[PDB]
């Protein structure tokens, strides 16, 4: 799927759209969510209808349970989850020179998101000694900046390709005498512009 | 051996004397504290 | 409603397929209606069954889905759909 | 929305597009600017100051400035540097009750 | 499928994958520090964060080394060393007896903390600009007036 | 180096061509009778997809880290073309080489050769082996009452781990070794234990009692007001066992056969965590009652098992107070020479 | 290795073969190049030195030809030594991303480097290679495979004895005041965490200084100021005199006197008022590892101090009855309340400042440990062995989870009210201590204000605390409000409480 | 051009330090009897604009040796290996022309930490390590040439670069001092046609906070405005204006919005003048600058509190009142229906004060008064050596579910009771408020003496009595 | 991108009323 969000007009105040356009979007959205459930070509592999999501969660996941009565947890028995995203009965069954040094220090220096942070003595380590420490291990600012940079650089490598894919898929119905099978495993993560008639309709 | 289990954890792992002595240090409303220990209230 | 020309041509091809499945060569009107219904049911059925999940389709043979759809479980679907269509018929200004 | 309802005689989804906008403004009327009577004066213990639009992964279009909502955004002074941001401790769901009730009173009036 | 916003901060903006803003994550890191230092510890079974064996060994080794330098250059070794390293071999049996935890407090709340004293605490709100961010972002300087230095703190963060 | 995947450093020109040629030679018009291409690498995930398809490169063979006998055989086979001691037993030397690889074994015997040569000897002796490891490497401070408390704790725990049927064997018991403030009780680790075998109820209760042993010994000998918090990990493990018996194996007569806990292993801190279930106050109270009953009974049994062995307990704690460290054989002998009384085993 | 490389004639007898390659790795300033030049000088063989950066240039294939020529002519004049300093720029691990020419030439040079160095399959070729890096993790694993770079050596930063040896060698040819030995010893046990280059530079700068300021030889205070100012920077100015400085001195003196009366703490070295740093103010300082070694105390002495019976540390005596990790830790809450108590006692709530608020804001954590996590609170020692505080570990997404039986434990067992009882008792204790030691705090403040360096020494502080008598709790300057909470009739001990219980049963008669 | 040491102003330590190197370079007088080797590298750190270049030119000139300076602007390029090439070129030509002085700018833009980051680092750090093998490298020495580099921040440079042995000395270049400005401005007037009634003390005590380039720009604008005015010289007033325009900026404002500014500034000044715990005013303006879109009232910085940190409790309460006074006065004069959005940030500041009182253990709750803050404090390093940022975490483990309601209720009581109090204060003193706003409207900027005079001649008697009672005390 | 589609932060005393209204709508239908 090539790359709406209202969080811009809540916290960032962008508000770069005319009032009539926003109103029109709202009208069409409510009508679409309510009255296009189970309607051909209009109400389909669409993530704006809550009932489709209910159905997928009803036939694919296991029953979800309610919230808990414990404290220090979020609502369920768990803690708050990260802000930036990078068989057996009992535990009595779950407790079983170049390469050594180079690989130990190689896997020791990598970035670990789930490490807490260490604190400094308010009178920082003396000069040169501080340089022996990776910066991301004693300062929140540096670690968070690194994680943010990683996530954003990874996002910026999507580079939609659906245009040329679309044209070369629409290409093969002007020829004669061959057949094309395109197999996959996860047909729901595909783009809806491929499932449109004339490109990939026959499913098996 | 107890055949009636109380809604409060204080009454399970404490003796009656200890409860009547300690129940004033709990973090509950007064109507709750008045329900623990000797039913005299 | 809401279709384009591409939608109409795709619907006509699907209607040819639906006319084949009934032992005919020429497209009738009920083959067009069946094409619409089949488009929709395909879309849902393909979104439900997707992994170890499943549980909605009922004719594949494997453990989850029986082969001939027991008759006691067909009477119930008939009752369900009869009630729904009757209510949609006696409500004024509803769709048709 | 209230005009459509008073002419047609029946509720619609037009109201849906109004209250949303209105509610946003009403919150800004009570928390950020402090015009209401929440507490005896209008000063609450918490408020949500906007953030600059630099943080977003922005865009660019050939449009003018919006009628009001982008033109009345000239009175805000967002936050720009991250190490001077203030955020009071969130209210306590018994204070939140009274504050959202003030918002409701404004909207109903 | 409807949440009710039970345990969290009331209004929080999105994070770098969507919004390039770094304040929620900066507060989450201190949240995790608090968890590790007060509630859980670092392994299942500890009363809190504890000084490990590897460190109790390194204190011993530092003191041993300093004591040697002194005496030797001013002027029973390898046995202690070998048995100390085979002591180091454990380092993972989590069922060791550590009778007291005051060394953690003495090292992390007196030596790295209130043994000292910070002097940049507050400021009067009436600066040359209408803000503290504007002053800190201004063109020239405003922390000079002898000409002693007068600065202001960053704004405190809260996270409940 | 050639079997890199696509998207490698090319533009479809060089590495692409050599991969296509490898394919054409392995597949297209093969006359490859008897020919075997025995390719070698260490990170097989990087090889292109077109090369591991059926027919081209399908058999994959893995070589793991050698073990004691493996590296012992390595050292034997390498001892052929050299001037090593005419006869030296060295499988126990291999035990000192834990975590090594074959390459490191070659390097270590070469280092031993160099170490013997440094000594001027033309015959490499055994100590050179040890010498390798050594060159790669480069009153009472404690008060009385603390020594007493730690020693009583370790004595209680070792005593009860000795008289309990089907427990592991003690390997060492030390109290403040090298004056490092610490005490422990190691148990010998074996590879014979097969974790697939189920855990009876009797075994689990025995482990719970062994864990509460040390706290009970302290309470009995020194009194409540002198009990410290050093016996906390044992307390944690006892409570863990007691919760798993009730909420994960349905051994509680009041909760029933309902499953509310699930151990799980981490992606490799700790090795494991749990999966929990949100319970109501009724269910949680009914389960807490049983957990408390189990723990109280375990404490009582530990107290009795210690009280009927008072003389062996006294002898053991005095041995610890004067010697500082004991092994398994010596503690077994101290316990036997004083009239120790084993728990029965009804099965 | 160079005795073996240069006509061994005794190593060949036992077939001990030389390593075909070495890597020197370690932080900067350790001594890898110095050492390279040393082995070169004592090597008496051709020594080819290069850097891993001179290989790549404008055009293509040039780096490969360069390493080819280097290794080839090195093989021609065998036996020799090659030395590529900083192979990090050439022996970097090949990535999977980046279609730039630079990567092309770099990994091509890497391939050539490889095939050449494993090109010693003619075992008699006695070409030895050495690399030096401080970025050892960036190396490609194809380099460290056996037969190419068999050994790596780590150059650690020096310990105390090595530091003294370096400062000994780098001091031949300089004037040293009096005995140079004690000077070297002091600056060796004072330069912890330093490299070798830094110690050499320290010696050079000292000599430049002697000239600059007309001094014959280098003394100890000058080199100490040198090492300090090199660690931190310039020496910030002291604090201007005011009436705010008097209150600052008073609260710091109260903190010191409270640190010196707590039973079971480490010895206090000095109490300063200047601190010469930027951002920091007064401080209370305790002895370091050096004074521990000089005094011969167990490394973890502050832990053992909770169980000794008859001793005296600064001005606190304990006699034949130990503290118990409850009294020992809950004794820390009084020195954290001393500043605020001094203020509230002398001025009242109007005098409570922001200077005294940061210690005070760190007592709930200590008391929460004492009450809940420590498991030695006299109230919970007599319950079944239940663990009311259990968390069951983190998943890979990093989120903790809780013991599912613990619905409402912290509310019913009463941890919060117990913590507050502890804190209120501690506050009253601090108020009484401050009201009793009033004159002592006054004198400590006055004396550290009128000092040469505004610094007082621990022995003198203890002497002041011991030498002046206690006050009378009579409200001389005790704010009137805090003058009532100081005659509280503390009610400290247990026996007068136990006898009033025993007096309820008729059989018992009590004596004294 | 050739520069000498006295052409530079201030930096007396930089001189002293960069003097030893001159002595060591041209005239090796005594360092053989000392036994000291010569330092090889010097690092000039400091903010830009404080001229960290002409100092290099001055040392090279007064020592009288070749000075081949080159910035890293020609060191940044993406083609294959050319950075290391130009580095070898500069260094080998400096070896050939030795002795010499190699000064290099833009060091922070190239000498950053060697790590993965982008693709450019496969080249970028390459150049760097070539740099590393020129200062010390092999060859064990070349001559002992001096290599000097200018960088804004030392904390960002590579670890190997900043090590003793590659950059021996490190000196700071701060902004000019008081006497530093005294000298730097007067050495900048022999190139200016100036009059004789010039006393540089007023400018030195008036231009505090600017960098040297800004003083030179002040002189430039003075000369250009003297030309555009039609005169031939520049005297007292001339400079004063120039620096007043360079500091406080130079837009239209309606007469309807101007009265809001006047009312709020006059109310803040009246409050801060009638409260005995707040410092006296120093000047109040209504002319917006380029960054603050409203007026300003500025107080005399009390040095005691700012240097020790003794901010009492009394003072914090009064600071709360002062923060609300602006809105109080706006509502008093212009009616409640005219509350504006000019007091958003003063409301945020009042919230800050009110929560700091609660989190610093100054509350009046018995479970909170002298015992606790709000939660757990954790500090973090800011973008400077001595700056720390505080954080407080509050969970169920320290707040008991009904102390949250009390925290809210008491902060709210503080804020709104403070508002009522300051409102009644301004009610009692309406005459002084209107007088002050009229004077402010007619003069556009006033000073503290006029404010205090007006308020003492027009204030309420009881407020003046209180203000007189606490008049002498230093700290409160 | 436990699954949740909506989110609310209204107090509990308003959530009670809102859900009562939803329930009585469903009962009428
Ligand atoms: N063992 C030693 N004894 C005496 N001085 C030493 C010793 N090792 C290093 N030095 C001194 O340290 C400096 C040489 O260090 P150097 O050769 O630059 O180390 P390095 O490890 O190559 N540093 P770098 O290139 O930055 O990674 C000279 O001042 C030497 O006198
Ligand atoms: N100490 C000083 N005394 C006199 N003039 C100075 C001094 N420092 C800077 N200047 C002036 O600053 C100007 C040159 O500054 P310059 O060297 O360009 O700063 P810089 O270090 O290069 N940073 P930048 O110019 O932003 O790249 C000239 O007008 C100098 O007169
Ligand atoms: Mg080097």
């Amino acid at each position: 799927r090539r790359p709406n969000g209202s969080f811009k007009e809540d916290f960032f105040g962008s508000q770069r759209d005319e009032v009539h356009e926003k109103n029109q979007v709202v009208y069409q959205l409510t009508r679409h969510a309510i009255t296009h459930y189970k309607k051909p070509f209009k109400g389909d592999y669409s993530l704006a209808i809550p009932t489709n999501l209910y159905v997928t969660d009803l036939f694919l996941k296991l029953p979800t349970q309610s919230i808990s009565n414990l404290t220090n947890v979020e609502n369920h028995n768990l803690s708050i989850k990260n802000k930036i995203q990078h068989n057996k009965n009992s535990y009595l069954q779950l407790t079983q020179t170049s390469p050594f040094s180079v690989l130990l220090l190689k896997e020791e220096k990598r970035l670990k998101p789930n490490k807490i942070v260490e604190e400094l003595p308010w009178t920082s380590l003396p000069g040169e000694q501080l340089a022996t420490k990776p910066r991301t291990s004693y300062s929140v600012r540096a670690k968070v900046a690194m994680l943010a940079e990683l996530s954003l650089s990874n996002l910026s490598a999507k580079l939609d390709m659906i245009t040329d894919l679309l044209v070369i898929i629409d290409s093969v119905r002007s020829n004669k005498g061959f057949v094309v099978f395109a197999t996959t495993d996860i047909p729901h993560v595909l783009d809806p512009a491929l499932r449109r008639p004339g490109r990939l309709d026959e499913t098996i | 051996q107890d055949n009636v289990i109380s809604w409060s954890a204080m009454e399970i792992l404490m003796s009656r004397r200890q409860v009547d002595l300690y129940k004033q240090d709990a973090d509950m409303t007064e109507g709750a504290i008045a329900k623990l220990g000797p039913p005299p209230a | 409603a809401g279709f384009t020309g591409a939608d109409v041509m795709g619907l006509m091809a699907r209607a040819a397929r639906m006319a084949a499945r009934q032992g005919r060569h020429a497209i009738t009107e009920d083959d067009i209606y069946a094409a619409m219904e089949n488009k929709t049911m395909e879309a849902t059925l393909e979104a439900s069954t997707a992994g170890d999940g499943g549980g909605l389709v009922g004719g594949e043979g494997v453990e989850g889905s029986p082969d001939p759809i027991p008759p006691q479980l067909r009477r119930a679907v008939s009752v369900y759909e009869a009630g729904k269509a009757l209510l949609a018929y006696i409500t004024p200004d509803y769709e048709e | 929305g209230f005009a459509v309802r008073t002419a047609l005689g029946e509720e619609t989804n037009f109201t849906a597009a109004d209250i949303k906008r209105a509610t946003r403004m009403a919150k800004k009327y009570v928390f950020y600017y402090g015009f209401s009577e929440a507490g005896g004066a209008g000063i609450t213990t918490w408020a949500n100051q906007p953030y600059s639009g630099d943080f977003v992964i922005g865009q660019q279009r050939a449009r003018k400035v919006v009628s009001t909502d982008a033109m009345d955004a000239f009175a805000d002074w967002p936050t720009v540097s991250e190490d001077f941001r203030f955020d009071a401790p969130s209210p306590s769901d018994v204070t939140w009750h009274r504050y959202t009730d003030e918002v409701r009173r404004v909207l109903k009036g | 499928l409807l949440s009710f916003a039970d345990g969290n901060i009331l209004d929080e903006p999105p994070s770098p994958p969507f919004s390039s803003l770094l304040i929620p994550a900066k507060r989450f890191e201190n949240y995790k520090r608090f968890f590790r230092d007060t509630l859980t510890g670092d392994k299942m079974g500890q009363r809190k964060s504890q000084i490990t064996l590897l460190e109790k060994l390194q204190y011993h080794m530092q003191l041993r080394s300093i004591k040697q330098l002194n005496a030797t250059f001013s002027s029973n070794a390898a046995l202690t060393s070998q048995k100390l390293d085979t002591l180091m071999s454990l380092s993972t049996n989590n069922l060791l007896q550590n009778p007291t935890n005051i060394n953690w407090y003495y090292q992390n709340r007196i030596l790295k903390r209130h043994g000292q004293y910070l002097t940049n605490q507050w400021w009067n709100g009436q600066l040359s600009e209408h803000n503290a961010e504007t002053v800190f972002l201004s063109d020239i300087d405003w922390r000079s007036s002898l000409d002693v230095l007068l600065d202001f703190p960053d704004t405190d963060q809260y996270y409940n | 180096a050639m079997g890199a995947a696509r998207g490698a450093q090319a533009s479809g020109d060089e590495s692409a061509s050599i991969i296509n040629e490898l394919l054409v030679q392995m597949d297209g018009f093969e006359d490859n009778r008897g020919i075997v291409v025995l390719g070698a690498t260490n990170r097989p995930g990087a090889i292109d997809s077109a090369l591991i398809r059926p027919g081209r490169f399908d058999r994959i063979i893995y070589m793991p880290l050698p073990d004691a006998l493996g590296r012992a055989k390595i050292m034997q086979v390498h001892a052929r073309n050299k001037a090593v001691d005419p006869n030296i037993n060295w499988y126990e030397v291999a035990r000192a080489m834990a975590g090594f690889t074959g390459a490191d074994v070659m390097g270590l015997m070469a280092r031993a050769a160099r170490m013997a040569a440094r000594q001027g000897r033309h015959a490499i002796t055994e100590d050179d082996i040890y010498a390798a490891m050594e060159n790669k490497t480069m009153p009472d401070p404690i008060p009385p009452q603390l020594r007493r408390a730690v020693s009583v704790y370790e004595a209680g725990k070792a005593l009860l781990a000795y008289i309990t049927p089907d427990y592991e064997e003690i390997a060492r018991v030390s109290v403040c070794p090298l004056n490092v403030l610490t005490g422990f009780t190691l148990f010998v680790e074996d590879e014979d234990k097969n974790v697939n075998a189920i855990l009876t109820r009797s075994e689990l209760e025995g482990r719970m009692v062994v864990h509460l042993a040390g706290r009970c010994a302290e309470k009995l000998v020194m009194g409540e007001g002198q009990m410290t918090g050093m016996g906390s990990p044992d307390l944690f493990h006892a409570n863990l066992i007691a919760r798993e018996m009730i909420m994960s194996m349905g051994m509680g007569r009041r909760t029933g056969p309902i499953d509310l806990l699930r151990v799980a292993a981490t992606s490799e801190g700790d090795p494991f965590y749990y999966h929990t279930t949100d319970m109501s106050t009724e269910q949680a109270r009914v389960a807490l009652a049983e957990v408390v009953e189990l723990l109280d009974a375990a404490e009582a049994k530990a107290m009795y098992g210690l009280a009927i062995n008072w003389r062996a307990l006294q002898a053991l704690t005095q041995a610890l107070l004067d010697r500082g460290t004991i092994t398994g054989k010596e503690v077994a002998h101290i316990l036997e020479s004083n009239g120790v009384i084993h728990f029965p085993d009804p099965y | 290795i160079v005795r073996m490389l240069k006509g061994d004639e005794a190593y060949k007898r036992v077939g001990a073969k030389c390593p075909k390659g070495i890597i020197f790795q370690g932080p900067p300033g350790t001594g890898k190049t110095y050492l390279a030049r040393a082995i070169a000088g004592e090597a008496e063989v051709p020594f080819f030195s290069s850097v891993g950066s001179e290989f790549v240039e404008m055009f293509a294939g040039v780096a490969a030809a360069r390493v080819n020529s280097l290794f080839y002519n090195a093989r021609k004049k065998a036996p020799a030594i090659i030395f590529i300093d900083e192979i990090d720029a050439i022996g970097r691990a090949r990535s999977t991303l980046g279609g730039d020419p630079g990567s092309m030439e770099r990994e091509s040079a890497l391939l050539a480097m490889l095939v050449q160095m494993d090109g010693i399959a003619n075992k008699t070729e006695q070409v030895l290679t050495i690399g030096a890096t401080n970025l050892a993790q960036e190396l490609d694993a194809a380099l460290l495979r056996p037969g190419r770079f068999e050994v790596v050596y780590e150059v650690p930063q020096p310990g105390p004895s090595a530091r003294m040896a370096i400062l000994r060698y780098h001091a031949k040819g300089k004037p040293l005041e009096g005995d140079g030995q004690r000077l070297l010893l002091k600056t060796a046990e004072a330069t912890q965490g330093w490299s070798a280059a830094a110690l050499a530079n320290l010696m050079n700068e000292a000599a430049i200084l002697t000239v600059r300021r007309n001094v014959p030889a280098i003394s100890l205070p000058m080199v100490l100021e040198l090492v300090e100012g090199l660690n931190w920077g310039e020496q910030a100015p002291r604090i201007p005199d005011s009436e705010a400085k008097d209150r600052l001195a008073l609260i710091t003196a109260a903190k010191a006197v409270a640190f010196a009366l707590t039973p079971g703490l480490e010895p206090i070295k000095s109490v300063t008022m200047w601190s010469g740093r930027r951002g920091l103010g007064p401080s209370v300082d305790f002895i370091a590892m050096e004074d521990k070694a000089a005094m011969d105390m167990h490394p973890e002495e502050t832990e053992l101090m909770g169980w000794r019976t008859n001793f005296k540390t600064n001005a606190a005596v304990v006699g034949d009855e130990p503290l118990g990790e409850f009294a020992h830790v809950a004794g820390l809450l009084v020195p954290l309340y001393a500043g605020r108590a001094a203020e509230v006692a002398l001025f009242g709530k109007d005098g409570a400042s922001l200077a005294t608020a940061q210690p005070l804001a760190d007592c709930f954590e200590i008391a929460y440990y004492c009450v809940r996590n420590s498991q030695v609170h006299p109230r919970f020692k007599s319950l079944p062995p239940l663990h009311t505080t259990m968390w069951l570990g983190r998943d890979d997404a990093g989120r903790w989870r809780r013991d599912p039986l613990a619905i409402g434990f912290d509310e019913e067992l009463g941890y919060h009210k117990l913590t507050l009882t502890l804190l209120k008792a501690s506050w009253r204790r601090a108020l009484r201590l401050v009201a009793q030691r009033r004159s002592a705090i006054t004198k400590v403040a006055a004396e550290m204000l009128a000092a040469p360096e505004e610094k007082i020494t621990g022995a003198r502080l203890v002497e002041i605390i011991e030498s002046t008598p206690l006050d009378d709790l009579g409200g001389e300057g005790l704010d009137g409000a805090a003058a009532a909470a100081v005659v509280e009739e503390a009610g400290n001990e247990f026996l007068p409480l136990l006898k009033e219980v025993l007096g309820q049963v008729p059989g018992i008669i009590l004596t004294g | 051009e050739i520069i000498f040491f006295d052409d530079i102003a201030g930096n007396k330590q930089a001189k002293v330090e960069l003097m030893e190197v001159v002595d060591f370079f041209r005239t090796p007088e005594k360092f053989k009897a000392s036994g000291a080797r010569a330092p090889k590298g010097v690092l000039l750190v400091g903010p830009p604009g404080n001229g960290k270049t002409l100092m290099a030119r001055a040392v090279a000139g007064e020592s009288g040796v070749a000075f081949i300076s080159s910035s890293a602007a020609e060191f940044i390029e993406m083609y294959m290996g050319l950075g290391a090439a130009r580095v070898r070129d500069l260094f080998n030509t400096a070896r050939s022309v030795a002795p010499c002085i190699i000064f290099i700018d833009e060091l922070d833009a190239v000498g950053r930490q060697r790590q993965g980051g982008g693709r450019s680092n496969d080249e970028r750090d390459n150049t760097v390590n070539q740099l590393l093998t020129e200062m010390d490298g092999f060859e064990a020495e070349q001559q002992g040439i001096v290599v000097m580099g200018a960088t804004n921040r030392k904390d960002v440079l590579d670890a190997a670069l900043t090590r003793p042995g590659r950059f021996d000395r490190s000196i700071e270049v701060r902004r000019p001092d008081f006497q530093g400005r005294l000298e730097a401005v007067k050495v900048h007037l022999r190139d200016k046609p100036v009059a004789a009634e010039i006393d540089y003390v007023s400018l030195a005590s008036l231009m505090g906070g600017m960098s040297g380039a800004q003083i030179a720009g002040v002189a430039n604008t003075a000369c250009f405005l003297a030309s555009r005015d039609g005169r031939s010289e520049v005297n007292q007033t001339d400079l004063t204006l120039a620096v007043e325009q360079a500091k406080y900026g130079r837009r239209f404002v309606g007469a309807g919005r101007k009265k809001r500014f006047a009312v709020m500034e006059a109310s803040i000044a009246l409050a801060a003048t009638l409260l005995p715990a707040i410092e006296p005013v120093e000047y109040a303006t209504i002319i917006p600058s380029t960054r603050s879109p409203l007026g300003r009232t500025v107080l005399k910085p009390h040095v005691g509190r700012y240097t020790t940190g003794v901010w009492t409790y009394r003072y914090l309460r009064e600071q709360l009142l002062v923060a609300l006074a602006g809105r109080a006065g706006e509502e008093l004069v212009l009616g409640r229906d005219e509350l504006s959005s000019l007091n958003q940030h003063r409301l945020q500041m009042a919230r800050q004060v009110a929560w700091k009182i609660m989190n610093s253990g100054m509350s009046s709750h018995p479970d909170y008064q002298h015992l606790r803050g709000l939660g757990s404090n954790y500090f973090d390093g800011s973008s400077e050596p001595g700056r720390f940022q505080q954080t407080t975490v509050v969970m169920d483990a320290n707040q008991t579910r009904s102390e949250a309601v009390d925290a809210d209720m008491e902060v709210e009581g503080l804020l709104n009771g403070g508002y009522k109090q300051v409102f009644e204060l301004l009610v009692r003193n309406r005459a002084a408020l209107d007088a002050l706003t009229e004077l402010l409207l007619e003069r556009e900027k006033i000073s503290g003496e006029e404010v205090v005079q007006v308020v003492e001649e027009l204030g309420h008697p009881e407020d003046l009595a209180r203000r007189a009672q606490w008049a002498g005390y230093e700290l409160l």
